[PDB]
RNA sequence: AAACUCCAUAUAUAUAAUUUUAAUUAUAUAUAAUUUUAUAUUAUUUAUUAAUAUAAAGAAAGGAAUUAAGACAAAUCAUAAUGAUCCUUAUAAUAUGGGUAAUAGACGUGCUAUAAUAAAAUGAUAAUAAAAUUAUAUAAAAUAUAUUUAAUUAUAUUUAAUUAAUAAUAUAAAACAUUUUAAUUUUUAAUAUAUUUUUUUAUUAUAUAUUAAUAUGAAUUAUAAUCUGAAAUUCGAUUAUAUGAAA
């Protein structure tokens, strides 16, 4: 065939995310990142402990376009103003409800993984939505469950709930002992031809048991709604539930998918949509005071006045077409008391930090090293990166041969 | 007489100077500052996509090493991007000059406060 | 000060005449790109200064 | 390979596609209805489709006019043109554009398709 | 003749009670370059010089028009006008319909296309223009239908503002970002797997044909509806569903 073994066939954007080009990245020592000791790192690049790396790359929290094969590992620059700042209020905060905003770039995924590292850190089970586009596109199956009333999705579930389980302590999951007793149809290929269906005892059975069961597809949205009934009913572990890409549900109010009429179906129609939002307006209370739900925008996602209005920055115009305005998302966000958190554009001293950081990476060209002092580099870079944008600091160094 | 008024600082400390290129005008406002930018009230990576209509903009101050010396307020209507940022460039330089008169011949040199004369000819 | 500093290149004159033969139509900003990505590539299985 | 009243289609291809591409008098459109009606997800491949999923869209497909049924429906409009005496229908006859179009240049795809017996 | 000019460009003054706002502008007048100077080198008719470089000053880099002679007895009697010659119940005048749109071959000039350095979607506190047009008008917003939550596109309903640096035609487009893309088993799906998770790896299924026409291309054609007009048959434009040729 055309295509060998190690061939680089996909596109530039997919070849950079998928063909391992760390591998020939110099391994540097950096301190590790630990919010409850933030004072030996604040303003300071860190890595991800090994226990932080192994949850976030099961969670999806880095993504690609993010220039992480520069380097041996993701790399974080703990900064006061966004990340010190925002952690703080996530735990002194009572409600606990924050949607991270900001200008495209400006570091908005970063911050959310920071906060997935410090759940990880402080014995909390992470429920995170990387790309909610996977649901609404309609590039999956969908069902009707006529018990919910509610659009399931067998396909996108499956993987969802691997995610859950695959990125947290099971040690965590073992502890949060099952409220209820549950039946679902078997569908394990070793015994589901002598047992009809797999019963989950309360007191005995424990949510890792749960995350585990092999049901058939037409089955699998009521599994869905069990496991968050139980981790909203338990009290011992935080449970941090995460959206990134938010603005994508606000701005995509009917999905891809159509019912037998030929009409599109709302987005609060289908399962997804509608635990999404349930655990944002507050409709699924969790019983532990420490749960929190993070949301992130994303500036690749169109901008209407959902968003603006539900935030108290613009007022509520009625005359606003659907499709610019969506005024049920905002309802269901106020009744959250979601809180706006905006990242910051980067300081120059920041910019010092993480072109100091490249410079041990030998990462920058040799125009910015040979002939140029260190003082004119980080001037001339603060101020082609607009001024503290990460990722076009990142771009005029890497990816500007001009 | 002569027609020439030697050029000064306003009363805020600004420096105000106009630049064209193609159909494009800018009138930048030049002040002492930390290198902080701004066009038409919105962030310089906003504004300009292309990382080469950047570095046109930063060109000047670039010869004068004088980068992370000034706050720039640039105001830009008519043409593309590529006119408003050359004649944002092109404005940055004659405003320099009045914070120092003795860098006039390194920016002449440079080829900043050379007013580019082609625009889009009607075919004959 | 500034008199023994030489002035500092507006352009790379390889690199813009590689960009040009690229370009077609006058995109300039997508051969800026096609070249610029390429030799980020070159860097990351390399590691020296593309 | 999937065959869905004779037709035959590669795994891969997109239902709603294939649906538009290999039966004739069925557009994108209609296609788009008929894998709504079924309960089909908009990007659903061939492969995926099951037999029983299969014979669904076979019974929609033959309660619609398509392939034999349509093209007769064109033949029988063209041939009544014939029929009148109207000045169209000397057109097909002749193998002339029937549609006000110029014949001193081009002109040749009407030559090779115009026909009573129109494909 | 060239120049002197005019335009563009740079600058100065004047004008605007800076809500006709673009003062980053408008348009009157004036100034500026056919640039200037210094030094070294190489040539010279060697001097008070050219070619060169170097340094300095400068915004300075582009255009138009600008008339005399002759030729092809080159085009035009169909823009209008003249002589000669011919018609004068017709070679003059009016009306209805038809033709100028015919179709074997050939030629000129264009448009669209034959896919991945390129096509298609989407981008609302709305990325970024210029030059024009509107009293024999330009038509906003809204509503209704196609038609679906909405948007988009088309038309209808209604006719706001403006006869204009004011309102309208009209939120420029490409760009850029995301998604998608046949040929392509380079895919998709089912399980398991991962410290690539919008993703990796493994095992199964995912077609056959195939130098070839697809989810490229949009010719041809069916049906329905709409626009202008008194009238759309020969012979107009647009939309929807279906058709989907050559390349
Ligand atoms: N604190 C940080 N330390 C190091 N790099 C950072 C930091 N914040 C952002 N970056 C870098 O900046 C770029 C953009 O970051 P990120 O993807 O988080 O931005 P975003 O605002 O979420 O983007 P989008 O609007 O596309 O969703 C990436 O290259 C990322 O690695
Ligand atoms: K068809
Ligand atoms: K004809
Ligand atoms: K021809
Ligand atoms: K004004
Ligand atoms: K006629
Ligand atoms: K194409
Ligand atoms: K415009
Ligand atoms: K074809
Ligand atoms: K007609
Ligand atoms: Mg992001
Ligand atoms: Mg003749
Ligand atoms: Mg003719
Ligand atoms: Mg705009
Ligand atoms: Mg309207
Ligand atoms: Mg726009
Ligand atoms: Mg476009
Ligand atoms: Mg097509
Ligand atoms: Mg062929």
């Amino acid at each position: 065939k055309r295509v060998t073994p190690g061939s680089l066939y996909k596109n530039w954007t997919n070849t950079t995310h998928t063909a391992q080009l760390q591998q020939t990245a110099v391994p540097l020592a950096l301190p590790i990142f630990n919010f409850d000791d933030i004072s030996k790192t604040l303003n300071k690049v860190v890595s991800y402990s090994n226990k932080q790396y192994k949850s976030l790359h099961h969670l999806g929290s880095f993504k690609k376009s993010q220039f992480n094969e520069l380097f041996q590992k993701p790399v974080c620059l703990v900064r006061e103003d966004a990340t010190n700042s925002f952690l703080k209020k996530l735990v002194s905060h009572p409600v606990k409800k924050f949607i991270i905003t900001g200008e495209p770039g400006v570091g908005k995924t970063v911050l959310l993984s920071q906060a997935h590292a410090y759940a990880v850190d402080s014995k909390q089970i992470i429920i995170n939505i990387s790309y909610p586009e996977l649901f609404l596109n309609g590039r999956n199956d969908f069902s009707y469950d006529d018990d919910l009333k509610l659009f399931i999705q067998p396909m996108y579930l499956k993987k969802l709930i691997r995610k859950i389980l695959k990125a947290n302590d099971p040690a965590l999951l073992k502890s949060i002992e099952l409220s209820k007793d549950y039946k679902f149809s078997n569908a394990n290929p070793k015994n589901a031809s002598v047992k009809p269906f797999v019963t989950l005892n309360k007191t005995k059975n424990t949510v890792l048991d749960l995350l585990s069961v092999m049901t058939h597809p037409h089955n699998r949205g009521k599994l869905m709604k069990a496991i968050i009934d139980e981790l909203s009913v338990q009290s011992k572990v935080p449970i941090m539930f995460t959206v990134d890409n938010f603005s994508k549900v606000l701005t995509t109010a009917y999905s891809a998918y159509r019912n037998t009429e030929n009409k599109q179906i709302y987005s609060l129609d289908l399962q997804m949509g509608k635990l999404m939002m349930d655990i944002i307006s507050g409709e699924t209370k969790f019983a532990n005071g420490e749960s929190s739900t993070i949301l992130a925008i994303s500036g690749v996602d169109r901008t209407n006045k959902t968003l603006p209005v539900a935030l108290g920055k613009i007022p509520v115009d009625p005359y606003v077409t659907r499709y610019h305005y969506e005024p049920k998302f905002v309802e269901l966000l106020q009744k959250g008391n979601v809180t706006e958190f905006e990242v910051p554009k980067l300081n120059k001293q920041e910019v010092n930090e993480l072109i100091d950081y490249y410079k041990q990476s030998n990462v920058l060209l040799d125009k910015d090293i040979t002939g140029k002092k260190w003082e004119n580099l980080i001037d001339e870079k603060y101020f082609l990166s607009g001024n503290g944008n990460p990722r076009e600091l990142l771009k005029s160094l890497v990816l500007s041969h001009r | 007489s002569n027609n020439i008024k030697i050029k000064t600082l306003d009363e805020f400390g600004r420096s105000i100077a106009v630049g064209k290129r193609k159909s494009s005008t800018a009138k930048v406002f030049v002040v002492r500052g930390t290198g902080e930018i701004l066009v038409n009230g919105r962030q310089l990576n906003d504004y300009f996509l292309k990382m080469k209509d950047r570095e046109s903009i930063m060109y000047p101050l670039q010869v004068i090493e004088s980068v992370g010396k000034y706050n720039i307020f640039a105001t830009t209507s008519g043409g593309g991007p590529t006119g408003q940022a050359e004649s944002i460039m092109h404005a940055i330089a004659k405003a320099l000059v009045v914070f120092n008169p003795l860098l006039k011949s390194r920016l002449h040199k440079a080829g900043v406060l050379t007013r580019d004369y082609r625009h889009v000819e009607r075919k004959k | 000060a500034l008199k023994s500093v030489p002035i500092p290149p507006r352009k790379n004159a390889t690199l813009d005449h590689i960009t040009n033969m690229i370009m077609r139509h006058g995109k300039k900003e997508k051969a800026q790109t096609i070249l610029s990505r390429a030799l980020y590539l070159v860097y990351c299985q390399t590691r020296q200064d593309p | 390979v999937v065959h869905i009243l004779g037709k035959g289609f590669k795994g891969k291809e997109v239902i709603k596609i294939a649906l538009a591409s290999k039966f004739y008098g069925i557009g994108k459109t209609t296609a788009e209805k008929i894998c709504s009606k079924l309960g089909l997800y908009p990007w659903m491949r061939m492969h995926q489709l099951s037999e029983p999923q299969i014979m669904s869209i076979a019974s929609e497909l033959s309660t619609m006019t398509i392939e034999g049924d349509a093209r007769a429906i064109v033949k029988d409009n063209i041939a009544l043109k014939r029929k009148i005496g109207s000045y169209s229908g000397m057109r097909h006859t002749l193998h002339l554009p029937v549609r006000g179009q110029h014949t001193r240049n081009n002109a040749k795809t009407a030559r090779k398709l115009n026909k009573i017996d129109r494909r």
